[PDB]
RNA sequence: AAAAGUGGUGUACAGGUGAGUAUAAUAUUUUUUCGCUUAACUUAAAGUGAAGGCAAAUCCUUCAUAUUGCAAAAGGAUAUC
C-alpha cells in the first residue's frame, strides 16, 4: 500500500510541474504579443501627443 | 417539474383522488413518486348529527408535503387551494369584497 | 477679450492630448496585469 | 540523466520570465514618461 | 382591424398496438466511497453594451466587457411628473 501512495504522490508532483511550465511558457508568448503591440501603439500614440504642445 | 396534484380514481359518479408527487409530463394515473394523501370531493355528513352540517374528509401527510414545497414542487390549482386551507401557502384567489 | 477671440483660442489640442493619454493609461494597466501575472508564475516555479 | 535536463530547463523559464517582466517594465515607465 | 407567416415553447407528454424479439447482462440487491448535469422547477447574486444580413425581430452572423486569460447576453411592456 505504501508503494501505491508513494507512486501516486510522485505522479501528482510530475503534473503540477508540467502544468506550471506549460502555463509559464504560454504567458511568455502572450507577453511578447503585448510587447510588439505596445511598441507600435506607443509609437503611434506619442506621435499625436507630440503635435499638440 | 415535480408537482403536487390529484390522481382521479373511483367509479363512474364516484370520484376519489390521490394526492401524489409526480413529474408534470406523465400520465395522470401512472405510478407517482409518492402518495401524499387522498381527497374525497363529495361532502359527507356525521352519522348522529341532525344539524345538517357537512364536511369533507382529506388525509394529508403535511410533513411530507412541506418538504416538496420547500424544494420547489409546483402544486396544481386544486392542491394549492387545499394547502392554503391547512395553512401552508397563501390563497391564489379570493372573493372580491367590492 | 471678446467671445470670438476666447472661443477661437480654445481648440481640441487639450481634448486630443487627454484621450490619447487616457488610452495609454489603460494600456499600461493591461501591461501591469500581464507583468503581475508573470510574477505569480515565476515565484511558483522556483518554489516547486 | 534526466534531472540535469529538467533543472536547466527550469532556469530557462525563470530566465525568460525575468526578461519579459523587464520589457513590460521598460514600456510601463516609458508610458509614464510621455504621460508627464 | 383582419389573413397568412417569421420567431419562442410544446408536438421527447398523452393515446394505440403486440408484428418483430429467445435471454447471464458494462443486468441487479445490500453496505462503503463517488462523479456528471450548458433546458425546465426552487433560492440568491452579478451582468443585460456595439454593428451587419433578411421586409423586421427575443431570427441568423459577429464584436466589446465578464477573478489572471480563454469563455456570455435580447429585448419588449406599463405607470408617475
Ligand atoms: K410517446
Ligand atoms: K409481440
Ligand atoms: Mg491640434
Ligand atoms: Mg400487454
Ligand atoms: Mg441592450
Amino acid at each position: 500500500w505504501d508503494a501505491k501512495d508513494a507512486a501516486k504522490a510522485a505522479k501528482k508532483e510530475r503534473k503540477v510541474l508540467r502544468e506550471k511550465m506549460q502555463a509559464a511558457e504560454e504567458a511568455i508568448e502572450l507577453a511578447e504579443r503585448m510587447a510588439r503591440h505596445a511598441v507600435r501603439e506607443i509609437a503611434m500614440r506619442e506621435k499625436i501627443i507630440s503635435l499638440q504642445k | 417539474v415535480l408537482k403536487l396534484r390529484l390522481a382521479r380514481f373511483g367509479r363512474t359518479n364516484a370520484p376519489f383522488y390521490n394526492i401524489v408527487v409526480a413529474h408534470a409530463r406523465t400520465a395522470r394515473n401512472s405510478k407517482p413518486l409518492e402518495v401524499i394523501g387522498t381527497y374525497d370531493p363529495v361532502p359527507k355528513k356525521d352519522t348522529y348529527d341532525t344539524t345538517g352540517k357537512l364536511h369533507k374528509d382529506i388525509k394529508l401527510d403535511v410533513t411530507r408535503a412541506k418538504y416538496w414545497i420547500g424544494v420547489g414542487a409546483q402544486p396544481t390549482d386544486t392542491v394549492w387551494r387545499l394547502l392554503s386551507l391547512v395553512g401552508i401557502l397563501d390563497p391564489k384567489y379570493k372573493k372580491p369584497q367590492p | 477679450g471678446d467671445a470670438f477671440q476666447r472661443r477661437e483660442k480654445a481648440n481640441e489640442d487639450f481634448a486630443i492630448r487627454q484621450r490619447e493619454k487616457e488610452k495609454l493609461l489603460e494600456l499600461k494597466k493591461k501591461l501591469a496585469e500581464q507583468q503581475k501575472h508573470l510574477k505569480t508564475l515565476s515565484d511558483h516555479i522556483d518554489e516547486i
